[PDB]
RNA sequence: CAUUGAGAGGACCUUUCCCUAGUACGAGAGGACCGGGAAGGACGCACCUCUGGUGUACCAGUUAUCGUGCCCACGGUAAACGCUGGGUAGCCAAGUGCGGAGCGGAUAACUGCUGAAAGCAUCUAAGUAGUAAGCCCACCCCAAGAUGAGUGCUCUCCUA
RNA sequence: UUCACAUCGACGGGAAGGUUUGGCACCUCGAUGUCGGCUCUUCGCCACCUGGGGCUGUAGUAUGUUCCAAGGGUUGGGCUG
RNA sequence: GACAACUCUCUCUAAGGAACUCGGCAAAAUAGCCCCGUAACUUCGGGAGAAGGGGUGCCCCCUCACAAAGGGGGUCGAAGU
RNA sequence: AAGGUCACGGCGAGACGAGCCGUUUAUCAUUACGAUAGGUGUCAAGUGGAAGUGCAGUGAUGUAUGCAGCUGAGGCAUCCUAACAGACCCACAGACUUGAAC
């Protein structure tokens, strides 16, 4: 019983993010990692949408530590972000590892491509 | 003339609502530090107009001078810090002496307004109060970002007054309207709100209902 | 972001390369070509075994681009080209085989381009 | 830039005093920070 | 618009103000007790309570740092050896601002750096 | 301290698409007025939750060289970052929210209702009704130096 | 198709405006710096659009012309100073 | 001291790439050494370093004109004059 | 005198003036105030594996200690340092005249 002061993004966000994990878990997306995102989306009836990439960065603040991913579809390059936290996800599987010495893959947009094909 | 009586609260950060359906919208925190104590009414009797006189900011007696502190007390309430009324017709039912008014007000009522003191620039330019063009960059040109012409010819022979000129552009308080209410949180004390309040965490803020 | 003077290659085999889009139809706005909106490209080098050659006044929708896309659903879908299907203002491309991935807002109102798709993401 | 005409005995002697009033205000601080550096004890001014 | 910069930049370019905070925090913890101006006190007041508080955990890693940032060679090894025989237990706070007269011929707000 | 508001500013803008309805109309071909909804464009007021630009607080890679006695590891310089790779807080938009409301008042053009000067008539000479993005008010802010200097609450004037 | 006045209106006539080219040489040459562009105004209505209406050789869509109305808007470019 | 507008000397800039403009003016980009290769035309001297493309840092070994240099291999960084 | 101003510690305020927030036995307890700025201790957060040692390698280098090491402009806690010492302005019923009741 004890009355709250003004640090409410942390426990608003830390609630959020309690609340979130209580509703679906999540093992935690280092940068480099070759992941899988199963996505929600009305009106397909397929109900998982495949989402194969590499994450790139993690914006974490709060409910929004999120994924920028990369995959080579058959034209060019898709790049795409993803709320870790969001009700519209499924499940996340970390594939495989790329092991990279860096924290932004920024460098990799522009690169060849064949060492971007997930 | 407002159609009710609103409250008072301050700013504390931004955060994003993440909606059960699957959206995610970015909504203001607001907090509340004391009650919105009602601490002087003004009628049409003794008053030309009817307003109910709210505070905030409970605070020490020493941060409080003598007549703000005897106003308080005349009422019978605690020593706050800052203190509006809002103007409301001549319906009301509101005794001054301490009605701590509890927030379930707002929640049915998906249509709020706010108002607050944006955050102040300083001295600025006419490229940024008034959304104007810059010269060219090159070219040989020298009039970069500068003012441009001021007035007409000779059969003016002065500028015309309130011209777009720099000055202190922040500072003033603004009101943002119809901006739609969501999830209060009655241990919390917090109330989201979707939009961008005027001004960073901290300030006071007027949370008032809609007047279309 | 599409200005009325960037290269988008085609995602069709209509008959073009790529072609200099030319001040776009609908949302006034002309600076800002977000995704779904009309072009009126011209075509810059073309392939020549079909009637689209050079210098040709055309109109097509600008289905990928490098700018992002801002979506309800939290998400960012943003690409690494620019990219349009040559098109005409009855639905339909008069190129079949569309090339590379798209979105799926623009199903709501151009379903020919989505169904002749790879990929829906 | 280049001025029209010269002032008065009147608007100069106004802005002078206006400079040298500038000058007044600035010395019952000097006499306060005077009178707080005499006997008494104040962490400052060693 | 400066809001919320919370460096305290003087009235010399970037490079030329860290040479003034290695010297001026090297001399002050050579004296002790130095003549500064109050912009050049309180710049000293963060980097040196980060030098006092960086050696006083005596490790390589911190003595390195340490010698890194400080000019002198002899100053750093009299540092670690006298820091956790007296601020231990102070757990902050290891200056003093006492201000002064100010300076003939710029009149400058002058302050006055202990160690205490 | 709290506001009334005389006066003054800003905002009151505009386009497709859908229902009504392929309905009135038209031999067909075509295709409504009126009343709603939705997506835009410019403009404006904000904000940094997301996406970024910068960020000389920062951290990381590396070249040449000089110091730290030397190896390691650091520091200086290569203008006011040596060149790059990212970035918190600020600032900003390309990003994010919001705004443009009124069976409120009076009118301009017009349509009228009774209706006489000429027992017919006529929107008018008496009275009066619908109605313009136009005028005013409402809308957001400043605002009693509005010398016409307002109104309300509260504090203090003691000793010889 | 009939039909001066839905719309043009020949032969002629009457005005307003001071935005073109002109006429005079009245201020200025002990100095009033022309043309175009950028930036930034503000104003007029002789209205291109938006709002309301009349008439139509206006079946509806779209008009033609005209009345009230200047609040707001009036694009990006290739050529050329 | 402070870290307003605005001028100047610099650095970077999402998306696009001359749409700016009198005019790519200015900035940005190329850049060193070796190898491959190099057109129209010609006064047969040239153009020519045309254009265009690849390697480049550092540790091993051997061939070694037994000084330059070569090939093969590994190693890091997003990026090796 | 009430209330201000300087000084003081600063600011999400600011060219300078302004404005705003502090200006300390800076709570004691049963439940919103008496943390202003710096430091410190932690938590978000950025770059991202530091030095030293061991191991593998002829060596460039990789690996374990070790989401470690620095950064900490942001949040909370903490009186450790500075908010000490002061000064000054404004005072002493608010002229004159009518009407009402007391």
């Amino acid at each position: 019983q004890r009355v709250k002061l003004g640090d409410i993004m942390g426990i608003l966000n830390k609630k959020a993010v309690h609340a979130a994990e209580e509703l679906r878990p999540v093992p935690g997306i280092r940068t480099g990692d070759i992941v899988q995102i199963r996505l929600e989306v009305p009106e397909n009836k397929r109900r998982l949408s495949v989402y194969k990439g590499i994450v790139i960065s993690r914006q974490n603040a709060g409910i929004h530590t999120t994924i920028r991913i990369r995959r080579i579809i058959a034209g060019v390059g898709v790049e795409i972000v993803f709320p870790l936290y969001s009700p519209n996800i499924k499940e996340i599987k970390v594939v495989s590892h790329r092991k990279v010495r860096k924290a932004r893959l920024y460098y990799l947009r522009d690169k060849l491509p064949r060492l971007s094909t997930f | 003339v407002d159609a009710g009586i609103g409250v008072m609260g301050t700013k504390l950060g931004m955060m994003s609502f993440f909606e059960e359906d699957g959206t995610v919208v970015p909504v203001t925190v607001i907090g509340f530090k004391e009650g919105n104590i009602v601490t002087q009414v003004k009628t049409e009797s003794t008053d030309g107009y009817n307003a109910v006189q709210v505070g905030y900011e409970r605070l020490r007696d020493r941060k409080l001078t003598m007549p703000e502190r005897g106003h308080l007390n005349k009422a019978g309430v605690i020593p706050m810090r800052h203190l509006q009324e809002f103007r409301l017709v001549s319906v009301d039912d509101f005794t001054p002496s301490q009605k701590l008014l509890f927030e379930e007000l707002f929640k049915e009522g998906d249509m709020v307004d706010i108002s607050g003191t944006t955050i102040g620039k300083g001295f600025q330019g006419g490229i940024k109060r008034h959304n104007f063009k810059r010269g060219l960059m090159t070219h040989g040109s020298k009039s970069h970002r500068a003012l441009g012409s001021i007035g007409a010819g000779t059969t003016p022979g002065h500028v015309y007054k309130g011209k777009k000129m720099p000055g202190r552009m922040g500072g003033t308080k603004t009101k943002i309207r119809k901006l739609k209410i969501m999830k209060i949180d009655t241990d919390l004390r917090v109330v989201m709100i979707k939009g961008a309040v005027p001004g960073k965490p901290g300030n006071l803020l007027r949370l008032a209902p809609a007047k279309i | 972001m599409i200005q009325p003077q960037t290269h988008l290659n085609v995602a069709d085999n209509s008959g073009a390369r790529e072609l200099m889009c030319i001040r776009i139809i609908g949302a006034s706005n002309r600076r800002y070509a977000r995704i779904g909106d009309v072009i009126v490209a011209v075509i810059k080098e073309a392939i020549p075994n079909t009637p689209l050659e050079r210098s040709e006044v055309i109109r097509a929708v600008v289905v990928r681009t490098c700018k992002e896309l801002k979506r309800d659903n939290g998400m960012i879908i943003r690409y690494d080209d620019n990219a349009a299907v040559i098109i005409d203002q009855e639905g339909n491309p008069k190129g079949t085989r569309i090339f590379g991935a798209i979105a799926r807002e623009l199903r709501q109102k151009f379903a020919k381009i989505v169904s002749l798709a790879p990929e829906v993401l | 830039a280049v001025p029209k005409k010269r002032t008065s005995i009147y608007k100069k002697r106004i802005r002078k005093n206006i400079w040298k009033k500038k000058g007044y205000w600035a010395a019952l601080k000097a006499f306060s920070l005077a009178k707080s550096l005499s006997t008494g004890n104040s962490k400052s001014f060693f | 618009m400066k809001h919320g910069r919370k460096i305290h930049r003087l009235s010399r370019p970037a490079d030329q103000r860290r040479a003034l905070l290695r010297g001026l925090t090297t001399q002050l913890l050579k004296h002790g007790r130095i003549k500064t101006t109050r912009a050049k006190a309180s710049a000293m007041r963060k980097y040196v309570d980060k030098m006092i508080t960086l050696a006083k955990e005596g490790s390589l890693h911190k003595r390195r740092q340490a010698l890194g940032f400080i000019y002198e060679k002899q100053i750093v090894h009299a540092l670690f050896a006298e820091v956790p025989e007296r601020y231990g237990d102070r757990n902050g706070g290891y200056t003093r601002i006492i201000r002064t007269l100010p300076r003939r011929g710029d009149n400058a707000p002058m302050a006055y750096i202990e160690l205490v």
